[PDB]
């Protein structure tokens, strides 16, 4: 199919003719965009893209557009030693429809193609034009990402696809994994590739059952399963242990609920997935290798050498509690204890720690400090933090400050970045969310930072590239390089409550939030770590089952698990003053015998 | 309202039974006069209490002899009151 | 004086070590239970040894000493996060002899002892609030800079006072810069006059009156929460 | 001269090379002058033996100290086939001399 | 008595969980439910049972001052009473008809106020009333949460040198420990 696309896309840059393409997202057209692109680029023309946000009109398209070059007929775009120009549509149906559903920037396309021109808006005759310039990009179905009005493709052709095939899959994946485990310990191809046409198979019963109409939060995609991949080939990849092929088997099951246990949400989504799975593996090879695995997980910490792979629970315990004092030697303690379910949540904020570049989800409520839990990972982590101050001048201004402050930190030393969290409560003005889908997306901002402040801020960077090894004679690799490291360092963390009907308002509001990040459920408690915590509260066993079988009762009609977490603290309080207005009768009592007997 | 008071009366036995450890800090108590006397209050009280048990099941026993009289038209204008104020819901104009 | 005793018995000790070692040889001669008695090596590494560590705390001492010369702005204890007791800490990481003699555990002992307060934030205020708070008789926080004054004063012991000091700094720290609007935006502002039918008048009134309940909201949030409020009291 | 900060580095050092000369060196100075003036001639000398210079103040290079239970900031080692051959502190020419000429 | 508590201790265990669970959570749940819930009242695991939590609760004295005060001499009324006197989160009253705020006025008969949300003077009064140690009332709630509030509505006590204070609005305002704030609803 892409051997079709390269067909036609060939024969449209020759005629530098501007065309589009119907596709969902998530289904590596970027990539495919990227790979062109970059295959193409060799020093023959420029290029730019761009992203979208509903809060988005013809007016930041002037800007990123009139970013460079005055030649003849006024301020223009000119190819100087090159041929054209060609800028790139990330999002189609993003920006914002009136009521009468259109967008100021198809106004300005229909200025810009039928006319060649632009009108600036400041109040004179200041109308420019257009030299060279060519415009593509491509767009998911109607739901929700709206329909196109034929006054636009009429001047743009575009083509289908659909969702590709088992074969693609098993040759891209298979290919990749041909790759992985070719280079160390090949003798189990035939186990891995049927290994992965049981994935194929259990997502095809699960996307058979569960529908994307259950939730919002329901979507699967051909970028998820190459992440799924992804995590596949960051194994240990020496492991020359190969002694049982259910070790990459239970490894690559603690995968698969990685990527599916954080995201179902019925119980039954779990219980279906896990009998599905099981049953493969069954029809696939092994006797027990994945029947039960609810503590097996590939840790990092003290598994390497000198780390301080899978390891065992009470070396878990002890490390934990370890980095966990040390944690408040420097800072403020926070001892919310260490019960399984968080050890869990602190392995999976790791992992996704692990991966640089793209950023992850947190909906959950508050009150256990979730960002205290960021606190403790990030330092035994050992990375830089960070959260933006709230006042009354909520200003943009203000976030753009600390942002600035932020990219001086982070590019003049040259290290990691800091690891960001944000609340929904932090960000009240609607339009501080644009400036962060850009960070979700590009990681930086135009105009934020202009041309003065690009070569301020690449001065140093430059020659440490050269350091390392890029000349400075390219000038494109170099900056391009310099954000793929800016990536590299960036780590955000953004909390939400799963009660929040604008929650899905604002995915479907932003697009970035849903594609960079990862759905995670941050759930009704474990009821075994409410037993836990009831009864290491003795510190202060059938009474610990007693008040959480009392919660699990109260749900008939309303009940909140947030209040049994303040019913332990009620109950906890009850009990210490009750025993002690008990002692302080049983003194009176004792003085009234005093009393009596004297 | 005087069963109410009395058993607050209770209270200041219950301060004096306190104080009687307490005022003295539990020191030269022997001698002190005042605790006898205490003590003779605490007999004034058990007395007293004995008044309130009375007074509870004689007078509180008539009480109910008297609520009971109309205590079933009551319950019946109860809930005949609710519904007629829940009448409003279903045509403006009509609260009382 | 400690040294040459403990040198005559490490001599013994020596002695001691010699003889441990042609044991030693005997067990290599012929099969004995060698791992049955506790022989350390701890002893006669540090009699190789113990001026490397010696040296050590010399230089963590002599940075304390280098420090105690450093003038009262070129000192830095709080604006240092902590290079007195992590090389303490380096020191009882060290092994269990070092520890315990008292050229390190003496300067283990003075690491436990001293083990923000340079920033914006501090005011003379503050310098006279650590004075008070410290108990230090000293023309020296309250003057213009900070040396050898309070390592005088146990700066870890004390690290509780310095850090409560250094708290209400940071909660003055929107009065540093809120109230500095009022003057600044005020002296920069004249009234404005126009003639209405030969008259000058003042005109422009909103921004002046914006200006002036500006002014009173940075007053009014100032007399609030924060007990700072003798910055800028007065104004 | 060699200037690491890695541990991992020195290790490998340590692997590939015959005789390595370490100094732990500071920024500052101690009871008496840098031998890092004198250092340098050594391994310009001795070229057979991997001389290499570590600086504790580095917090990166608190790991090598750490492991080396390196104490001292002036504190010369030899090394000969990955293993600890000498050791002495204090920045004393007439010792490192004679660690080199004995490496 | 020493005898009766020497019992009451071990007496004390698996009752008292009962009450506190109720007390947190069905303080406005039908009266019928809460039967049900004390017929439920976990019987084989709570392991005296002729100890019922309603009369550990409080005294007669107690309500008997509350009548005095106005109270009903009603059961649902005795549990609304019993309710009040655990003040850990701020209560929601749900008063269908008046005579509960009326007592509970009854009852707060010495420093005290009432403010409604649409008042000018509103922002003004919520600080004089926390400033000054006092009690405040809100009855026309509209059924809604105002967002000025909710760090108050929440325990935001934030250090403020010795003292504690809380952010309301753009005046950052002083707390009171004397202070207490209630509020009303009807349907």
């Amino acid at each position: 199919h892409t051997t079709r696309l390269r067909y036609m896309i060939d024969i449209h840059l020759q005629r530098r003719k501007p065309i589009l393409f119907i596709g969902s997202a998530g289904t590596g057209k970027t990539a495919v965009v990227r790979d062109y692109l970059n295959s193409t680029r060799p020093e023959q023309v420029s290029h730019k893209t761009i992203n979208f946000s509903s809060f988005t009109d013809s007016l930041a398209l002037q800007k990123n557009i009139e970013s460079m070059v005055e030649k003849k007929n006024g301020r223009n775009y000119g190819s100087a030693t090159n041929k054209v120009l060609i800028c790139f549509i990330d999002d189609f149906n993003m920006p914002y429809v009136d009521k009468y559903g259109t967008q100021s920037p198809i106004q300005l396309l229909r200025l810009i193609l039928d006319y060649g021109s632009i009108f600036n808006r400041e109040q004179l005759e200041e109308r420019k034009f257009l030299q060279d310039l060519l415009f593509f990009g491509c767009l998911n179905q109607k739901s929700g990402s709206f329909t196109v009005d034929l006054r636009l493709q009429r001047n743009f052709s575009v083509f289908s696809m659909y969702t590709p095939s088992s074969d693609v899959i098993k040759t891209i994946f298979g290919s990749i994994l041909n790759a992985h485990l070719s280079t160390i310990d090949d003798k189990a191809q035939k186990m891995a590739f049927k290994l992965v046409e049981a994935t194929y198979f259990t997502f095809d019963k699960i996307l058979k059952n569960f529908p994307s109409a259950k939730r919002f939060h329901y979507q699967f995609n051909f970028r998820e399963l190459a992440r799924v991949c992804e995590g596949i080939c960051r194994t240990t990849p020496g492991q020359y242990s190969g002694g049982d092929q259910g070790k990459l088997v239970r490894l690559w099951a603690h995968e698969m609920k990685r990527t599916f246990e954080d995201r179902f949400i019925a119980n039954e989504h779990v219980e279906f997935f896990r009998r599905y799975l099981t049953e493969a593996i069954s029809k696939c090879i092994g006797e027990f290798p994945e029947t039960e695995n609810p503590i097996a997980e590939p840790l990092i910490f003290t598994g390497f050498v000198a780390a301080h792979t899978q390891c065992t629970i009470p070396v878990l315990k002890r490390v934990l509690d370890d980095k966990l004092e040390e944690y408040n030697e420097v800072k403020a303690q926070m001892n919310l204890v260490l019960f399984q379910q968080a050890m869990e949540h602190v392995s999976r904020i790791c992992r996704i720690l692990d991966m640089p570049g793209n950023n992850a989800l947190l909906v959950g409520v508050g009150g256990s400090g979730k960002q205290s839990l960021c606190r403790l990972s990030t330092f035994i982590n050992g990375f830089e933090i960070d959260q933006l101050v709230v006042t009354a001048s909520f200003t943009i201004n203000d976030l753009r400050n600390n942002l600035q402050e932020i990219y001086k930190k982070i590019a003049k030393p040259n290290s990691i970045a800091r690891v960001f969290m944000i609340t929904d409560s932090q960000i009240k003005e609607e339009q501080f969310l644009i400036p962060i889908n850009d960070m979700l997306n590009s990681g930086w901002i135009f105009d934020l930072f202009p041309k003065e402040d690009m070569d301020s801020l690449v001065s140093g960077v430059r020659n440490e590239a050269k350091g390392e090894g890029v000349d400075v004679n390219n000038l494109t690799a170099l900056t391009s390089y310099f954000l793929d490291k800016i990536r590299k360092n960036l780590k955000v963390v953004l909390c939400f409550s799963p009660v929040g009907d604008t929650m899905r308002i604002r995915s479907r509001k932003f697009p970035g939030i849903i594609n960079n990040t990862s759905i995670d459920w941050f759930h009704p408690w474990p009821h075994e770590a409410l037993i836990d915590v009831a009864f290491r509260f003795l510190e202060e066993q059938s009474i610990s089952l007693n008040m959480a079988k009392v919660h699990s009762s109260i749900r008939y009609n309303y009940t909140t698990p947030k209040s049994f977490l303040e019913l332990i603290d009620f109950y906890k309080k009850l009990l210490t003053e009750k025993r002690e207005t008990i002692q302080r009768q049983i003194q009176r009592y004792e003085m009234g015998l005093n009393i009596l007997a004297e | 309202k005087k069963q109410n008071e009395y058993a607050v009366t209770l209270d200041k036995l219950e301060s004096d039974l306190l104080q009687s450890l307490s005022e003295a800090d539990p020191a030269t108590i022997l001698d002190n006069t005042e605790l006898i006397q205490n003590l003779d209050k605490t007999k004034k009280t058990t007395i007293e209490i004995t008044e309130q048990q009375q007074k509870a099941k004689v007078t509180e026993a008539e009480i109910n002899i008297q609520r009971e009289h109309y205590r079933v038209v009551a319950a019946e204008g109860s809930m005949l009151y609710f519904l007629v104020i829940s009448l409003s819901v279903m045509d403006h104009m009509y609260q009382y | 004086n400690a040294y040459d005793t403990i040198m005559v018995y490490y001599h013994k000790l020596t002695a001691i070590e010699g003889r441990a070692l042609e044991y030693n040889n005997l067990e290599k001669l012929f099969e004995l239970q060698k791992s049955n008695y506790k022989q350390l090596k701890d002893c006669m590494n540090d009699l190789k040894n113990l001026k490397t560590m010696w040296d050590a705390i010399a230089l963590i001492h002599f940075q304390y000493n280098d420090w105690k010369t450093k003038p009262w702005r070129q000192i830095k204890a709080d604006i240092l996060l902590d290079t007195n007791k992590t090389l303490g800490t380096q020191i009882k990481n060290l092994p269990k002899e070092i520890r315990n003699f008292k050229g390190y555990n003496v300067i283990v002992e003075k690491v436990k002892n001293m083990g923000a307060l340079h920033s914006e934030f501090m005011e003379d205020r503050h310098w006279s609030q650590l004075k008070q708070i410290t108990g230090t008789v000293f023309d020296h926080n309250s003057l213009s800079f900070y040396f050898e004054d309070i390592l005088a004063l146990n700066l870890y012991k004390y690290e509780n006072t310095v850090n409560e000091i250094v708290d209400v700094a940071q909660k003055e720290a929107k009065i540093e810069k809120k109230l500095k609007n009022i003057e600044q935006w005020w002296s920069k502002q004249v009234f404005e006059f126009t003639e209405y039918k030969e008259t000058k008048t003042f005109a422009s009134l909103d921004n002046m009156m914006e200006v002036l309940d500006q002014h009173s909201l940075d007053l009014m949030g100032m007399k609030s929460q924060g007990k700072y409020v003798e910055f800028f009291y007065d104004r | 001269y060699i200037e690491i900060t890695s541990t991992k580095q020195f290790e490998d050092i340590l692997e590939k090379n015959e005789y390595v000369l370490v100094d732990f060196f500071a920024s500052w100075c101690g009871p008496c002058k840098i031998l890092a003036e004198q250092f340098e001639p050594i391994k310009k000398d001795h070229k057979n033996l991997t001389i290499v210079k570590v600086n504790i103040d580095e917090e990166d290079l608190e790991s090598i100290v750490e492991s080396h239970n390196v104490s001292s900031l002036p504190h010369v080692f030899l090394y000969h086939k990955k293993t600890v051959v000498k050791q002495f502190i204090g920045n004393q020419k007439d010792q490192l001399w004679e660690m080199a000429k004995l490496s | 008595n020493v005898k009766f508590l020497k019992e009451n201790i071990k007496s004390m265990i698996g009752d008292s969980l009962l009450a506190s669970a109720f007390v947190s959570y069905i303080g406005a749940f039908s009266a019928k439910l809460r039967l049900e819930l004390w017929k439920n009242t976990w019987l084989p695991d709570i392991i005296t049972e002729g100890i019922e939590p309603l009369k550990i609760l409080t005294t007669e004295a107690i309500k008997s001052k509350w009548k005095n005060e106005g109270l009903p001499a009603d059961p649902m009324s005795l549990e609304n009473a019993a309710i009040i006197t655990a003040c850990a989160r701020w209560p929601l009253i749900i008063d269908p008809q008046l005579q509960g705020s009326t007592w509970i006025r009854g009852k707060q008969g010495e420093n005290l106020t009432t403010i409604s949300l649409s008042q000018p003077k509103w922002l003004g009064a919520l600080t004089s009333s926390i400033s000054s140690g006092r009690a405040v009332l809100i009855e026309g709630i509209q059924q809604e949460i105002d967002a000025t509030l909710d760090p108050l509505l929440q325990r935001a006590v934030k250090k403020n040198g010795n003292q504690l204070q809380l952010e309301i609005g753009g005046d950052p305002i002083d707390y009171d420990p004397n202070f207490k704030l209630f509020l009303m609803t009807k349907l």
